[PDB]
């Protein structure tokens, strides 16, 4: 059973227990129906909005803005509250081709300030996403074995070097990233 | 259409139908 | 006399089975040949008093 | 024709006596006709409880009945008294005339009618039911849908593949009172080294069971094209077999008698074997925590007779030619070493070049790996934990570097050569440090260095270029180390 | 093409293991053998040659036995090879048509051959029981054609004519060594076979120097010598089995391809010593026929005489085997004339059969030349001049070799004939090479 | 384990409790997007399944389930599609599209919300002992 609620308008389920498929399909239900009770043409497009796109580049903006002013920490959370913002506010038919741009090219920004600030496993876990959901560049491996030789795991670095340079084979940072990582593991086996 | 274990089904059926006919043939003058 | 000649060279470039190959020809056909001959003579052999019974 | 069967016994004696001699010559001439060394095979059954004793354990008279027949039947033959032809037959006159004659055609007619379709359809139903790997049909099909609705985003662990197992159908067929979630609860029970209480019969039936079930997940996992759930399955049964959950100080908490509550409050550095013989015989001791010089032999004798492997020269073979051409078939080739965790590294140099080289003969070329075949098999493996008793095993899966996918099913060897890891060549320690190459015992002969090679099962691309790929060659049964490279075939025309 | 909707057995979608086809064979030999021993029940012109030939019996369900199915296929063969079919690889449906058309043609000869043989055999004109008597050869030659059509799907080891006729000639030599019957003419009670015999003898006669010496050589039924001869005929026959020449190739089209070529010495075995049988039976059935109708003619006296029955003083009684050495020591003339005909026969019947079957070295070196392979050692022009070299004389030899080897079986007085023995021993490793090329249990 | 029934359930419940109109579309364009989804999935999966089944470790009778619910998809994507043309007049050409973008959005958004689940167990399986702000104190 489920229950609908009147002035709110969003469905919820009234049992006690409840699978996390319901869960999901449940909360997929209500982003939906709060996003047609906001869009007011019965005939939408999957054309994107403008005034969202605006507000998220200013949010986006006013936290870049704060790394010339070397202020390293508020930066991370104007960019983090912008990206929460641009996959909160967007109605799921806007077009894919435009939606997922923008969140690499903001994931991007964030990624480098937690590498900055210090904070690694964050930073893999963004890389991790980044990398599963297509986007395979050699910068983007350089990062990853960087984090994961920061927090001690070894062969997992070593396998991400090389898969970064059997992409990329003249680059100059994995051949040194390498290196260390092969003389970690040689102190670390004997 | 037809799978192995009805061929031998229909062989084995066949094969008793003829055995119980010649019993049958073989009893009925020894009772009458 | 060129017959048997062009003969015996085919024979001398051929290749003659081996001891250890020959010891599994003959055991895999003998088996065969005997499956074969016992499960033969069986239903031969059974057949005869049920056909004078039966018939 | 037109027979007369034998009304005095004159002629069947004979008869049966030759057919039962037919059967007993052979059977008495057949009575009267008829390299890789083991350590742990003694040192595991000391170590095994008794408890898994008792569960391994519970869980020629027709030559002289032949014999006998035949003496008393020639006596019977000897105590016997004895123009158109008249035909005759050799059976008794009782079996077709006498009063038992309905009970031949009947008996016929039942073994005819009954015993045979039944019997017949019966084995077809039981051989159509299982799969050409070796696991139920309904086993396989719930593996399969378990990877078809299968989140990527789900990271996979061991947890998550003992939930998977515990829904196998021939854990039914044992027990149909439990349900899957005491079977996980009995894996979790086994792998936690727990105590059951009163199901570790059942326990180790299923323990014992879940080879066949994750050598058939991995063939499965590796045919939907998927690396981590492919390794997540062989770490998975390392940790069956070797009964401890997955940490990241494992290879030195397998051993066998080990303190965990002292081991992990002292020492935070040693995490491997390497890094453990670093330390000299008494320091381990010491460091391990067990301080007893007859159980510390043992231990330390386990821990330096695993196998660990390394590359000598790896690269792409195509059987005839001297390099990889568009649309050829090629095949990897590995030389590998195995040694102990205790033995410095010998360079590459010195290898004296005449063992890695590939013969150029018709013969060695038509098939390329008869030479592979001749190794001796794997010894008996230090299980004391496992039910049955298991033989060692690496498996080698490829796939490729440009998407990161599983290209072909996983090659098991179980042929590989230990000579290595003799205690005939001890002066080889880590420890002495002082150049054991220039030693009076050193010879560069006397070390093997064995092959692998795995058919790749896919020509080479029509383009031209390098493309690269990724081999893992990972253990069933020990927490050693293993191998991850990467090579690239150079497709030149 | 036609409209048809006929029972038939479905091949499996995928490839049956070694033990689930074992097993479907043995059966498949079980039923066709029991089908074979239940006679008729309505019952109340001697054709032996057929009957041994076709694999048959009168008076049971199994009369027309694989005759019928036999006779199409070679129908349907010659309209092949007479291209008039025209049938072409490059259509598949032209191919099912022409498979259901063989049932279909198959199963209106069976029910004409049926026909003839019940108005005209000596079952008897007198109708209710002349129906069921039809209606049983119907069905037993249905599942006759059902079973056949089932092994050869893909559940037996092989085709089943061959099978068949294999068991018949194995079953026909153990019943001559181990029967239980027994013959009473004057002397007293004598067991058929020669084992059996033999150990009554050595039991119950109790004088073992003159038991052995008569039971060994029994000159009026089977002793144990020509058990001892037939044995080593079988394993010398299984020792020939093996010689093959085997040239090396490499493939070109895709690089890594290295193999062997075999090309074996019974290059044709089974054909030209099966047609030679069929042809001098045909010949001496009409001999025989011909004689007996017509009292004298000078043409009739040459081609044949017989007498006190064999041919003789005729051309018939040069072609007829010797049946023992006595026969070949008496007059030279008639083996040297016998051997010279039975071992050109042979030849020239197998190298016709490469010429006719598509095996020519001409055909190979398409072949070759199609798939893209060379020779190992040689050009891409000369894979035909090495062909010819070859072939031929492989054929020919094993013509020769298969008559010569019929010809000394014959002669040593066996159990069964050079003929059969050597057609059985090549239908068995047929199997089993299969099963080794293959992998299996 | 999907979205098929509960819009079935919603549409029942719409009957009885007076809902508003647009949660209909709600559900209903979510059907629409599982739809599509199950039938990418089903054709990229169908050449896996097919070679594993001509190899023979997946059974006889997986690959008749598997082609009947090949047709089970297409059946349910018509009765969709009829019902989006019911619920709205003049809205089949662009339900279409829409349902298409929604799919991948959606599944972006989720593997975008599970790395905080995905950030754990790691920890836990590697053992690190991190303080607040995410850095490491060994």
């Amino acid at each position: 059973t489920l229950e609908y609620n009147a002035n709110s308008k969003l469905i919820t389920a009234s049992d006690a227990v409840v699978a996390l498929s319901t869960e999901t399909n449940i909360d997929q239900i209500n982003v939906l129906t709060t996003s047609l009770i906001g869009e007011t043409n019965p005939n939408f497009t999957p054309q994107p909005n403008e005034a969202l796109s605006k507000m998220i580049k200013g949010l986006f903006e006013s936290g870049m803005k704060n790394l010339q002013q070397k202020k390293l920490n508020e930066a991370l959370k104007n960019v983090s509250l912008a990206i929460e913002m641009a996959q909160r506010k967007r109605a799921p038919w806007e077009a894919f081709a435009i939606q997922l741009p923008e969140l690499h090219f903001m994931l991007r920004s964030k990624i480098d300030l937690c590498l900055i600030l210090g904070k690694h496993l964050e930073a893999l876990q963004d890389l991790d996403f980044l990398l599963g959901t297509g986007l395979i560049q050699p910068d983007v491996f350089v990062r990853k074995a960087d984090c994961l030789l920061k927090l001690r795991q070894w062969e997992e670095a070593r396998a991400t070097c090389e898969r970064g340079l059997a992409l990329a084979p003249e680059d100059m940072k994995l051949r040194a990233l390498l290196i260390e990582t092969a003389r970690n593991l040689a102190e670390y086996n004997g | 259409r037809v799978d192995p274990l009805v061929v031998l089904f229909l062989a084995v059926g066949f094969i008793f139908s003829v055995v119980a006919l010649h019993v049958i043939s073989k009893v009925a003058g020894k009772l009458f | 006399v060129e017959f048997v000649r062009e003969g015996t060279q085919f024979l001398a470039k051929c290749k003659k089975p081996d001891l250890k190959e020959y010891t599994k020809i003959v055991k895999a056909v003998g088996i065969g040949f005997i499956a074969v001959g016992i499960i033969g003579y069986a239903i031969k052999l059974i057949h005869i008093p049920i056909r004078y019974v039966i018939v | 024709t037109n027979y007369e069967y034998d009304e005095a016994s004159e002629t069947w004696p004979s008869f049966i006596l030759t057919g039962l001699l037919m059967v007993v010559g052979p059977m008495t001439l057949l009575q009267i006709y008829q390299f890789n060394e083991e350590v742990f095979k003694n040192l595991n059954e000391e170590y095994t409880s008794d408890e898994i004793k008792q569960f391994r354990r519970k869980f020629n008279i027709i030559i002289i009945v032949g014999w006998i027949l035949v003496a008393i039947l020639l006596q019977r033959i000897n105590s016997n008294d004895a123009q158109s032809t008249s035909h005759g037959i050799a059976l008794p006159r009782f079996l077709v005339d006498g009063s038992a004659s309905p009970l031949l055609v009947v008996c016929y007619v039942a073994l005819l009618g009954l015993i045979l379709p039944y019997f017949v359809s019966r084995w077809w139903a039981r051989t159509q039911s299982y799969t050409k790997k070796g696991i139920h049909n309904v086993t396989a099909s719930n593996f399969v849908s378990n990877l078809v609705n299968y989140k990527p985003s789900e990271i996979v662990t061991t947890d998550l593949i003992l939930h998977w197992l515990s829904f196998a159908h021939e854990f039914k067929q044992f027990f149909p009172d439990l349900q899957p979630t005491d079977f996980e609860k009995l894996l979790q029970d086994h792998i936690n080294r727990r105590d059951s209480g009163k199901l570790n019969n059942a326990k180790f039936r299923i323990v014992a069971k879940c080879h066949s079930l994750l050598h058939g997940l991995l063939d499965i996992a590796c045919g939907f094209r998927n690396l981590d759930i492919a390794l997540g399955a062989i770490n998975t049964f390392k940790c069956i077999v070797q009964a401890v959950p997955l940490t990241p100080n494992c290879q030195i908490l397998q051993l066998p008698n080990v303190d965990k509550e002292h081991f992990i409050t002292k020492t935070g550095d040693i995490h491997t074997l390497g890094k453990l013989f670093t330390l000299e015989d008494a320091k381990i001791g010491e460091v391990l925590g067990i301080k007893d010089q007859a159980k510390l032999n043992e231990t330390l004798r386990v821990a330096s007779h695993i196998p660990n492997l390394k590359i000598i020269k790896a690269d792409f073979l195509v059987p005839g030619e001297n390099q990889v051409t568009p649309s050829s078939t090629p095949y990897i080739s590995l030389k590998v070493l195995v040694r102990s965790a205790k033995q410095p590294l010998i360079p590459t140099s010195l290898i004296p070049e005449e063992n890695l080289t590939e013969p150029q003969d018709f013969e060695s070329q038509r098939d390329p790996f008869a030479m592979m075949s001749k190794q001796p098999l794997v010894p008996y493996s230090f299980a004391p934990f496992f039910p049955t008793k298991r033989r060692g095993s690496w498996c080698c899966l490829v796939s490729s570097q440009k998407d990161g996918k599983i290209l072909q099913t996983p090659i098991i060897i179980e042929k590989l050569s230990y000579k290595n890891l003799n205690d005939d060549k001890d002066f080889f320690d880590k420890r002495i440090k002082m150049d054991l190459t220039k030693h009076e015992k050193f010879d560069i002969n006397d070390w093997e260095i064995g092959t692998i090679k795995i058919p790749l099962g896919q020509p080479a691309p029509e383009t031209v270029g390098d493309f690269f790929f990724r081999v893992i060659v990972k253990s069933t049964d020990y927490f050693t180390t293993d191998l991850d490279i990467t090579m690239n075939m150079k497709v030149r025309d | 093409p036609f409209e048809s909707f006929l029972p038939e057995v479905i091949a499996p979608e995928r490839k049956v293991p070694y033990n689930q086809k074992l097993i479907w064979t043995g059966v498949s030999l079980l039923i066709f053998l029991i089908l074979g021993q239940i006679p008729l029940y309505g019952i109340v012109d001697p054709l032996y040659w057929l009957r041994a030939m076709l694999a048959s019996n009168r008076g049971t369900l199994l009369e027309l036995g694989v005759s019928p199915i036999i006779t199409s296929s070679m129908i349907f063969q010659f309209l092949q090879g007479t291209q008039l079919l025209q049938i072409r690889p490059e259509s598949k449906q032209d191919r099912e048509l022409f498979q259901i058309a063989q049932k279909v043609c198959a199963i209106i000869l069976i029910l004409g051959q049926a026909l003839v043989v019940v108005m005209t055999g000596n079952y008897g004109a007198p109708l209710p029981i002349c129906l069921l008597l039809i209606f049983q050869l119907m069905f037993a030659s249905l599942i006759v054609m059902l079973l056949d059509e089932l092994l050869s799907k893909g559940y037996g080891l092989g085709s089943g004519i061959s099978l068949f006729t294999a068991t018949n000639i194995a079953e026909q030599i153990f019943w001559r060594a181990f029967a239980p019957t027994t013959v009473n003419s004057g002397r007293g009670k004598e067991f058929e076979g020669a084992v059996i015999a033999f150990f009554h003898l050595l039991a119950v006669r109790k004088d073992k120097k003159r038991a052995l010496v008569e039971a060994f050589y029994r000159t009026n039924l089977p002793n144990m010598f020509q058990v001892l001869m037939t044995v080593a005929i079988f394993l010398f026959v299984l020792y020939l089995q093996g010689f093959r020449y085997e040239l090396p190739i490499r493939s070109t089209k895709v690089r890594g391809q290295i193999g062997i070529y075999p090309i074996k010495l019974f290059y044709t075995s089974n054909t030209p010593i099966m047609l030679q049988s069929a042809l001098t039976s045909n010949i001496f059935l009409i001999s025989q026929i011909l004689f007996q109708k017509y009292p004298t003619n000078p043409l009739i006296r040459l081609i044949g005489v017989w007498g006190i029955q064999m041919a003789l003083s005729g051309l018939a009684y040069y072609i007829q085997p010797l049946m023992s050495l006595s026969e070949a020591l008496l007059d030279p003339i008639k083996t040297i004339v016998y051997i010279t005909f039975v071992l050109g026969s042979c030849a020239v019947f197998s190298k016709t059969w490469i010429e006719i079957s598509g095996t020519s070295p001409r055909d190979i070196a398409k072949q070759f030349k199609d798939q893209g392979m060379v020779i190992n050692g040689k050009r891409e022009t000369s894979i035909y001049r090495e062909l010819k070299k070859i072939i031929p004389t492989a054929a020919a030899f094993g013509g020769a070799t298969i008559g010569a080897l019929s010809v000394g079986s014959d002669l040593l007085g066996t159990l069964g004939s050079g003929a059969s023995i050597l057609m059985a021993t090549t239908t068995i490793y047929g199997y089993y090479e299969a099963a080794a090329k293959e992998g299996g249990f | 384990n999907d979205a098929h029934d509960l819009y079935f359930q919603i549409k029942e419940m719409s009957e009885n409790e007076k809902i508003h109109e647009k949660v209909l579309k709600a559900a209903l364009l979510n059907r629409g997007a599982e739809s599509v989804r199950r039938s990418l999935k089903l054709k990229e999966l169908a050449p896996q399944i097919n070679l594993l089944y001509k190899n023979g470790s997946i059974g006889e009778d997986y690959w008749k389930r598997f082609e009947t619910e090949v047709k089970l998809i297409e059946l349910e994507f018509k009765d969709t599609l009829q019902e989006a043309e019911r619920l709205q007049p003049g809205w089949v050409q662009l339900f279409v599209m829409v349902c298409k973008e929604i799919c991948f959005n959606q599944a972006l958004s989720r593997r975008y919300q599970s790395i905080l689940k995905r950030k754990e167990v790691c920890i836990k399986e590697w053992e690190l002992k991190i303080n607040n702000d995410g850095r490491l104190v060994n």
